[PDB]
RNA sequence: UUUUUUUUU
């Protein structure tokens, strides 16, 4: 037990020799898997993170403790899932924080934090902006997506732009014209706007100015 | 004592002669001719249906072979009314009440007994478990018994003669079962000794001529829509996508009626059913084709998935022809009726087992499947409606390249239980003893020689007490073993839980696409240095009263686990826990305080797998088995993350590589202490990896004894 | 990365 002792304050001093003198002593186990912490992998962080949620009665404990596990995985982030799951699920513990009445305020930090982030990005500016649609404040949150895309006033931003201004429109025109300057299908999607507005001939003369592209 | 009629409506009739005319005269009667009740209408209506059964046409001939003949064999189409019908003409023209006996049916399924029962016992307008039941329902009023073959072993190895029986009905025989077999060879001498006995041998198909030449000549009572046969012209390079594309084109083109498909494993299923999804789904939206709903059906399903098969087909809202495909093993190759099945799609593949004498095992490949099963299979359409069935392989395949009749479970599975029952039965030259079909010597030997090892036969090769009671449990000799040797230990009750989970198909569920999940809710409930370990604290938590709290299946279905397996696990546990109680074995466990838990458990464990030990290459990769030498690597659903290079192990399993399933890390020391036979040098061979460090343990030891 | 079958209210 003595040189066991030796083999774990030398696993605190370091790979798997560490884990075959764990055999060699063989909750010690649920241990050595935690030593393996101790240690798609940032995706496994996240499926241990949702076991631990399911064990999550200091809930509080294992969300804070999945935040400073966001602190270290992103250090293992040099991003699209792993940041889209990590604002996805941030924004979760805020929405269970939501349901503990604990929450918007914080969902804004994490959400700044994905804004410190360094398309899926966008997707998650998309779901900020899709809770902060739900919650009962629109217009508020397309000012902020409108804030990003015209902080790019690039190119691959536009692609955010239609994934913006598919649902800017619930004016829009000059907001729709500026993807003009930097897509069929967008373009008589359009004009099926001003159709459905009934501009009718303004409509006809996009036309015109797709055909000249 | 059984309790009875003493009739008297009966009388007027010289024994063992009657007619179908009397037996219908007592049928359409207002009172039952067993029992004191008034017939109902339910009688009536039932009564109507089943006079219109084909078997009944034939009624008056089966009497009057079963008065001339002592043994005779049946065969009869699938559905006729065998099962339900025979035994009750049987008790028509026997006198069970009169001269106190019972009859015996005998299904090779526990559900099979139960369901047959109930039908039967509305039949007889008797309650169930009165007159009329199954083995427990049968009581002191029982006079027709539905039993499985192994209930029926149990009754022949108290009862040699099987004395409170008259008349005794195999039905299924086709399957050869071992219990099935041994009845066989028992009844062939019983009836030689009583010649009051008569039996019966019924199966829907059967090479009856192997039947008749057994019993010395036995008589054969065989009694009396179209579905087309397509082979193909050429072969099939790979079966997979052959089957995959026919039964897309089969959906595409082919009239109204639902696909059945013929697959090996559940791995190989599963990926037909996603492939088979996706396409047709491609098929429905860019096609325009019918609505599709696929179906998979395997064994280590729970009974509810295994009926979600029997669903109505897809509506259509665009008109075309919605359909449903069920692809399965060879789990619904037998006896099996589906309503919506119209075409049948066989690759002509199947799993079976291989034991390699040299080595002693039995291990599962893919191989081609038999005449009759293909038979089967095309006879599985053809019921409802007019069935099409398309195999994958050419006629000349069909009538050289496959097997006549499917090869007997005997002379492949091991046996190692086999030669403890014959053993049981009191045979002691198993050598010269009389098979129909007699296995390979090697295998016999390689048998008793585990035996010997297990110390359940002694160097004569006589019966010892740890072989006569572990006999009477229906466990693997090793698991049995180790169940009666558990109690030394003082954690029996622990061994007693561990075998029953080991005697239950696989508990974890495991997602194809969710697997983090699953894994980390399996890291829950593990434990560092044994798998067993874990299965026992699965089960000790599934009986917990905090997953009674939370909703048990509820529970169940938010760790991961297999509600049908653990429940089943609970059933075998209480068997085996009366069996324990029986035959006066003491339930004993120590405290989770106490540092040498694990230790007892592990050593009980040992006691009764010795023989299944594996050590990791010094220096090197994978393992290798003490027994017969050979490389293996240890499956992936075993706990253990860090190399203990010792493991006892439960299941050795053929597929992707050589893998070994379920281990736990063990101690030489503890192996060499429980089984000196079999650990001591002068058995293995020169110095190979095992036996270079095995001698290294016993330096140590050796030095530990001359050090006191 | 790979459970064919079965194992008494």
């Amino acid at each position: 037990n003595q040189k066991d002792w030796t083999e774990k304050l030398q696993a605190h001093m370091a790979s798997l020799i560490n884990l075959y003198d764990i055999y060699l002593n063989d909750d010690s186990n649920l241990v050595e898997t935690w030593m393996k912490r101790v240690s798609a992998a940032e995706k496994c962080n996240v499926y241990s993170e949702a076991i631990l949620k399911i064990d999550p009665k200091v809930g509080t404990p294992g969300s804070f403790g999945r935040l400073w596990c966001s602190y270290g995985d992103l250090y293992w982030r040099s991003a699209i899932s792993t940041a889209r799951e990590l604002w996805t699920q941030s924004l979760k513990v805020p929405y269970p924080y939501i349901e503990d009445l604990e929450i918007y305020l914080n969902w804004a930090d994490r959400e700044l934090d994905k804004e410190g982030v360094e398309l899926e990005d966008a997707l998650h500016v998309p779901t900020n902006p899709e809770i902060l649609l739900e919650k009962y404040n629109g217009h508020r949150k397309i000012p902020a997506q409108t804030v990003l895309f015209n902080s790019l006033r690039w190119s691959k931003y536009i692609d955010y732009l239609e994934a913006y201004c598919p649902k800017d429109a619930n004016k829009t025109k000059m907001a729709y014209n500026t993807v003009i300057d930097l897509t069929p299908a967008m373009a008589e999607n359009f004009a099926l706007f001003l159709q459905n507005h009934y501009e009718v001939m303004e409509s006809f003369q996009v036309y015109e100015k797709t055909i000249p592209l | 004592p059984l309790v009875h009629h003493d009739a008297g409506e009966f009388k007027g009739l010289q024994r063992h002669h009657t007619s179908a005319e009397e037996a219908q005269k007592l049928e359409d009667g207002k009172i039952n001719p067993f029992t004191g009740r008034e017939f109902t209408p339910k009688y009536v209506d039932i009564l109507k249906i089943r006079r219109e059964l084909p078997v009944h046409a034939q009624r008056d001939e089966f009497l009057k072979l079963y008065q001339n003949n002592q043994i005779m064999v049946f065969v009869g189409e699938t559905g006729s009314g065998k099962t339900t019908q025979i035994p009750q003409f049987v008790l028509f023209d026997e006198m069970p009440h009169l001269e106190n006996t019972q009859v015996a049916c005998t299904q090779p399924r526990r559900v099979a007994a139960m369901s047959v029962a109930q039908r039967v016992a509305e039949e007889m307008d008797v309650k169930l478990g009165e007159e009329v039941g199954y083995s427990n329902k049968t009581s002191n009023k029982t006079i027709l018994k539905y039993m499985t073959d192994g209930m029926l072993l149990r009754e022949a190895m108290e009862d040699h003669d099987l004395s409170r029986y008259s008349c005794i009905i195999l039905d299924e025989a086709h399957e050869r079962t071992l219990a099935t077999d041994i009845l066989m060879g028992l009844l062939k001498q019983v009836v030689k000794r009583r010649p009051d006995l008569k039996i019966i041998i019924m199966s829907a198909t059967l090479d009856a001529e192997k039947f008749q030449r057994y019993f010395n000549d036995a008589p054969l009572l065989a009694v009396p829509y179209p579905v087309e046969l397509y082979y193909t012209p050429e072969f099939q390079r790979d079966y997979l996508d052959s089957a995959i594309r026919t039964v897309l084109q089969i959906h595409a083109t082919e009239e109204a009626g639902d696909i059945l498909l013929f697959l090996t494993g559940e791995d190989e299923i599963e990926d037909a059913v996603r492939k088979i999804s996706l396409e047709g789904d491609q098929l429905v939206r860019e096609e325009g084709c019918g609505p599709l709903s696929v179906y998979p059906l395997y064994g280590s399903l729970p009974p509810h998935q295994q009926q979600r098969i029997f669903e109505p087909a897809p509506e259509s809202h665009n008109g075309r022809p919605g359909r449903k495909v069920v692809i399965s093993t060879n789990i619904a190759e037998t006896s099996l009726t589906i309503d919506g099945i119209v075409y049948v799609v066989d690759p002509g593949f199947s799993k079976q087992k291989v034991y390699n004498p040299r080595i002693r095992v039995e291990s599962l490949l893919v191989s081609p499947i038999s005449k009759a099963s293909a038979q089967q299979r095309a006879g599985r359409a053809g019921r409802t409606r007019p069935g099409k069935c398309f195999r994958l392989y050419t006629e000349e395949a069909f009538q050289k390249e496959l097997i006549e009749q499917s090869y007997p479970e005997i002379l492949r599975s091991n046996l190692s239980s086999t030669v403890l029952e014959l053993k049981k039965l009191g045979i002691d030259d198993l050598v010269h003893f009389d098979f129909m079909d007699p296995p390979a010597p090697e295998t016999m030997m390689r048998a008793l020689e585990e035996l010997n090892y297990l110390a359940c036969l002694d160097d004569e090769g006589n019966l010892t007490p740890l072989g006569r009671l572990a006999s009477q449990f229906p466990l693997d000799p090793m698991l049995a073993v180790m169940l009666i040797g558990s109690f030394e230990f003082q954690c029996s009750q622990e061994i007693l839980t561990i075998v029953a989970m080991l005697s239950v198909p696989n508990v974890f569920i495991r997602p194809t696409k969710d697997k983090k999940r699953a894994d980390d809710a399996k890291n829950i409930f593990a434990h560092p240095d044994g798998d067993h370990i874990t299965l026992l604290n699965v089960y000790h938590a599934f009986k917990s009263d905090e997953a009674y709290e939370y909703g048990i299946h509820k529970w169940c279905r938010d760790h991961y686990l297999n509600y049908r397996s653990l429940s089943a696990a609970d059933n075998i546990r209480s068997q085996l826990e009366r069996l324990m109680n029986r035959y006066n074995l003491e339930l004993n466990t120590t405290d989770y305080e106490s540092p040498k838990y694990f230790d007892n458990i592990r050593k009980a464990l040992a006691s009764g797998f010795f023989m299944q030990v594996a050590k990791k290459r010094s220096g090197a990769k994978g393992y290798i088995t003490v027994k017969d030498n050979q490389d293996v690597l240890i499956h992936p659903s075993t706990v253990l993350g860090h190399d203990a290079e010792w493991v006892i192990y439960n299941e050795f399993v053929l597929t992707s590589k050589n893998y070994i399933r379920t281990v736990t890390s063990v101690r030489p020391e503890w192996l060499i202490e429980i089984a000196p036979a079999y650990y001591d040098l002068s058995n293995f061979q020169k110095g190979d990896v095992k036996l270079s460090l095995e001698r290294i343990k016993e330096k140590v030891d050796r030095l530990n004894e001359l050090k006191q």
